[PDB]
């Protein structure tokens, strides 16, 4: 139970660093979708924006 | 319960060797690669007492012994004693006669040619088998991961291999082999060990070292910060049980072992680490093979088991790679075990049921049927 | 030990979800990423396409 | 699939396969003309893996295989890969046997005699179809553009055969057959990437190089003027992505690989470009043809697809041309895809329906019978 | 030492570098293009050691150092060790100040421009060379055999440039260039050499297989026969011997190595080998070209130096040539040399030297000049 401890802390530590890894990938995946999605949609179709003027004339 | 004429799997280190039968998902059981033999002089009679002690044997009763480990980087030199391992491994725990079933044995692409012709002759003229097939390493692990694609990153014992597999094809150029493993990773923390008071030099202590290591020792993401902190503070120091009751508590040692497999001139080898060569390979394959390499870092074998390692290694190859790339690690539960179920699976594949060497056709062409064969 | 085991395996098993939870909503968010990405890099192009169509005109 | 026994029509050249039935507007499927092959030794077992791969098959597992063009410059010479492009063409995404159904390929007077007769041969003696013709492009791009009289420059792959038809009928004398199509093309951006550090060898990189010039190339109305700014200024450079994360950027270069087009002394031919030849072929013709050729050149096959390239054309030619007289390019977004149109209208034309060369008659005369009936 | 002020010349590539003065016909002498560096830690003091070794000084303290060159497959990217060995070479080895001296330096004409403009631009301003030269490797060969006519096959430590001139012009759209090299051919060989037993991956390790690729490895009249033989017997053995005093024993792997030239996959490159790509040039070449070109297959740089290559490669080319012709082989002792023979022709030749970018030309144009002057 000592080594299963251990086991299991190195599991539970696991778990709290990919975890960790994860709450930072999460977070930059978080904040990747929110960059791609602020950057590309409000850019893409902003130029759909422009398209509105810009296929004007 | 062996009632049909599965083939049996054997995999073979500077290590540990793993062996079951085909079928199964696991090794029946370990032998730890060893013959060990008495280095002392006896003085009470009718004790017993071999003149060598073979894989647990050796173990247990090793206070005594010398252990004399016979494959070497990967290559088997001492083949009398891998006779003996195989006839212990087979007739004493897997309960089978190699006679009675086909047998599957491993190495590395690059191994010398002389290992695969042993492998297949000591087998055919020790022990009968009916058939002989010897399988790369890492192609085991890729068959056990569920991958067809990817870098085989093989941080065992013996040698770091390094194979780019693509869709099932060797790309054998961009193969990045090194001698870095396992065995250099317990030798530089018995160094570092005497540097805290704690001298390792013998066979004893030569085990105790390689289980401290299996046990505390780990990699984490980023080596400087992590010894800032470790070389700083007792937060980050484990205990170790030595085997007469004393304790060792080791400090930034615990991660500077493992380090070794990043940074090689901790041993003395003119390398850039275990990332850059697994970058490497994916480097030198072809432009169209490299955007799906880069999204398979396949692991194989052991030291894929030290914390933070799965993480590092992906984080190390995106470091490395150029943006837009998707880049992952392979690294399951079937961690140091890989390379025995990739046997079992490559063993019972239906596909696989011609590339067996037969016996006849070993005795007809002789040991070097190997590379006419299997590889 | 059988308690502070229970808690790390407790611990690892639902720290353990929340590697899955957070791995599974990166997935999520990558293949949101992507489709944000496919209709960012669709949009420009669609557009760089069209606009060099009618670039002229 | 069929519920009349409508023709297949297919597009088949040294560059892109294009097929469908007769009766729509538009080939129902594209394909490369490439049949590939490994170039690696297999290491897995059970892992599949064709010994040949066809059309979209042979791109998409590239990474490891050889791509081959059964056609170059024009003509088959390859007849095995072929059968396997032709099955794959107008069975397997088509559901159409041929057996049941005539078929209706293209080429160009100047194409040698064999193209036609294996064109012919081969439908006829492996596919059984019961009907077939052989028809020049420009007649297929005339159709699907609404006319009878202009020059058709087909700027393809493998050949440029520019080939001049009045009223509906072909002048072969006029007909000029220039060695630089849009595989030379490929070639020339290939040296001139690696003048900017970016070598491309492999079968891999040369599709990949292929892919670049498709997307970022451009003519531009004067090139001149083009590169006085496109060799001073980023503003003009355009990034690509290579499929392994690398960037490669394109400056001057852009317009340069298409200016082959202009200035064919690039890759080594005694021509001044394509316009010259529009504008030879049209002087060939006695005048009461020119001045309907020059009032309609036209743009089919590949290359048409380059921005800038109807116009560059239009400006080019009529600085040849007599002046007074007008000059005028025929470019419609059914530009590339003109030729496969024109199968579909000519195919199904009812007064075509006499035109058909019938197998019993193939059979009776061999296949030299295409050089007596097509045109 | 030298007694003229003449022009300088230096043939620095991926391997070795080649210098002495314009009006010889032989280099002073010949260094590796390598600059060393320390990779172990130093532990006496007032030990002298330098922070880097160049050319003879990196090979003759190597024990010590990682071993690096500037070149990469023909283009320079450290140019700074670049600045070392030019240094080094003319400063002390031909003991001659640059400032007071004209310099030629070369290049494949298909070579990225960056690295003939950072050789024009360092000897001006890091060296104040009055004046410079990059010169065509291609044109130097044909001076040094006596040529004005052939197909130029440099195969050199970094790329087989492979050019047609004839009448001396170049025919660059037959230029078959090659990305299959004698460094290439080094690390080939270390792989076969591990799989007979004998391990490499140190700098050290590396010197000592290309020395021993240098001594033994040659490429035979016919491959299959001579492996039929060699993988058999002894007889064809040949061993070498290494500095620690082992001994190295070579059998078929000592034409292997070679053998890669004319079997590119054997590194898994996708190549036709260098005698079809040889071929390939003369044939792209027009019909009155390729008499001439057939007749004068020239040779140049390392690799050309293998027993047996020259005559390999008139048989392969009288092989897939037509007959009547008559096939040669141009394969001098001026081997490996020819182009520094050329370099030194050049040079000197009176019909060159208003080819001199004068140093206020270069200063008044900026390092662009290379492209208006040169090529």
């Amino acid at each position: 139970l000592s080594d299963k401890l251990k086991e299991a802390e190195t599991r539970a530590e696991f778990a709290e660093r990919s975890v960790t890894k994860l709450e930072k990938s999460i977070d930059d995946l978080e904040d990747e979708l929110y960059a791609q999605k602020l950057k590309y949609k409000a850019i893409s179709e902003e130029l759909d924006h422009a398209l509105n003027d810009m296929t004007s004339i | 319960d062996e009632d049909e004429t599965t083939a049996l799997v054997c995999d073979n280190g500077s290590g540990l060797v793993k062996a079951g039968f085909a079928g199964d998902d696991a090794p029946r059981a370990v032998f730890p690669s060893i013959v060990g033999r008495p280095r002392h002089q006896g003085v009470m009679v009718g004790m017993g007492q071999k003149d060598s002690y073979v894989g647990d044997e050796a173990q247990s009763k090793r206070g005594i012994l010398t252990l004399k480990y016979p494959i070497e980087h990967g290559i088997i030199t001492n083949w009398d004693d891998m006779e003996k391992i195989w006839h212990h491994t087979f007739y004493n725990e897997l309960r089978v006669a190699p006679e009675e079933h086909p047998t599957l044995l491993t190495e590395a692409p690059l191994n010398p040619k002389a290992n695969r012709e042993k492998m297949t002759q000591i087998m055919f003229e020790t022990f009968n088998v009916p058939a002989m097939y010897v399988a790369i390493q890492a192609v085991l692990s890729l068959y056990a991961s569920g991958r067809t694609t990817g870098i085989v990153l093989d941080s065992g014992d013996g040698v770091t291999h390094n194979v780019p597999i693509y869709e099932g094809y060797a790309l054998p150029h961009a193969i990045m082999r090194l001698d870095l493993a396992g065995r250099d990773l317990t030798d530089y923390l018995m160094k570092i060990l005497t540097e805290r008071g704690y001298s390792f030099v013998t066979t004893a202590e030569r085990e105790i070292v390689r289980d401290i290591k299996e046990k505390l020792c780990y990699v984490a993401l980023d080596f400087e910060n992590e010894m800032a902190t470790a070389a700083s503070s007792s937060s980050l120091e484990k205990s170790y049980e030595l085997p007469d009751g004393q304790v060792i508590t080791i400090g930034n040692e615990r991660f500077r072992c493992p380090e070794t497999l990043f940074q090689p001139s901790f041993i003395g080898m003119e390398s850039a680490g275990i990332h850059e060569t697994t970058y490497n390979s994916i480097m030198k394959c072809d432009i169209d093979i490299r955007k799906d390499l880069y999204a398979n870092n396949v692991m194989s074998g052991g030291t894929t088991m030290y914390p933070g390692i799965a993480d590092r290694m992906q984080k190390e190859i995106t470091a490395l790679a150029p943006s837009t790339m998707k880049i992952k690690i392979i690294a399951p539960p079937e961690r140091k075990y890989s390379v025995w179920i990739g046997g079992s699976i490559l063993a019972s594949l239906s596909t696989f049921q011609q590339m067996w060497i037969t016996k006849q056709e070993y005795d007809e062409a002789g040991p070097s049927i190997v590379h006419r064969k299997c590889f």
